[PDB]
């Protein structure tokens, strides 16, 4: 086409979606990771994770307001990945990299799994 | 704004 | 912080949100612009438009599944702006610029209003 | 990935 494009638009949209999450505006699901609860927007979760895409495209699960993750999932790892979904920034540290990589494999977040593998390979 |  | 950042994340999220819109997945509102209807995600509309942000943060309106816009709004202008919200690309043409600018002023999309003003000034 |  003959369109013009605003370079910062996608980043500005994501920043506003994170501001809605902060303020608990139009959040429509609670993700339970053992004793912890995380509120989020189903659309953002589906856009970032192959697992959530599969969950919320299922005719029965699309209607649930609570999703319980596998008990092996670490809440801190999930929290770091949820922040990444809404900000593009990943708080990857020596003390959390194994939990983050395991959570990203479960959630099917291939780019995160890729950077974790590279950082682990560099330490070996 | 840019030409994409 | 000590975060790393994935450059293409925000663009990839927006591309996936547009794929959900295409496939009518988890769309939760219909915007009516005279005889036309447009399905969308309330969160994306709020992230892009000061008018939708005000509508869906209102305690009564946040619950509506149908929003009727002012009859003076041109459906083609709205369609071009909705595509911009989901893609960052604006289909601005000599034949639609006045309708697009008027719609962006109504929807409170300041960056769009800014580029329309500049393109109009260049023609004069 | 980059240092933001
Ligand atoms: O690593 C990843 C990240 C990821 C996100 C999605 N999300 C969607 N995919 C499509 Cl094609 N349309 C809409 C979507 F919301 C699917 C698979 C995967 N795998
Ligand atoms: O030209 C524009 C575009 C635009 C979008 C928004 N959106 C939100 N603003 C805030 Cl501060 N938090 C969450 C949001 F979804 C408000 C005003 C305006 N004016
Ligand atoms: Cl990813
Ligand atoms: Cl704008």
């Amino acid at each position: 086409d003959s369109c013009i494009q605003f370079t910062r638009h996608a980043s500005d949209v994501l920043l506003n979606l994170n501001r809605l999450r902060s303020r608990d505006i139009l959040t429509d699901v609670v993700i339970v990771v053992s004793r912890e609860q995380f509120r989020a927007h189903k659309t953002v979760l589906m856009a970032c994770s192959g697992l959530f895409y599969s969950i919320f495209t299922d005719q029965l699960k699309c209607n649930l307001s609570v999703i319980n993750l596998d008990p092996e999932i670490n809440p801190e790892g999930f929290c770091i990945l949820l922040d990444f979904m809404y900000t593009s920034r990943l708080n990857l540290r020596e003390g959390n990299i194994m939990a983050v990589m395991a959570t990203a494999m479960y959630l099917q977040m291939e780019h995160v799994v890729d950077t974790c593998r590279k950082f682990i390979k560099a330490s070996e | 704004w840019v030409i994409p």
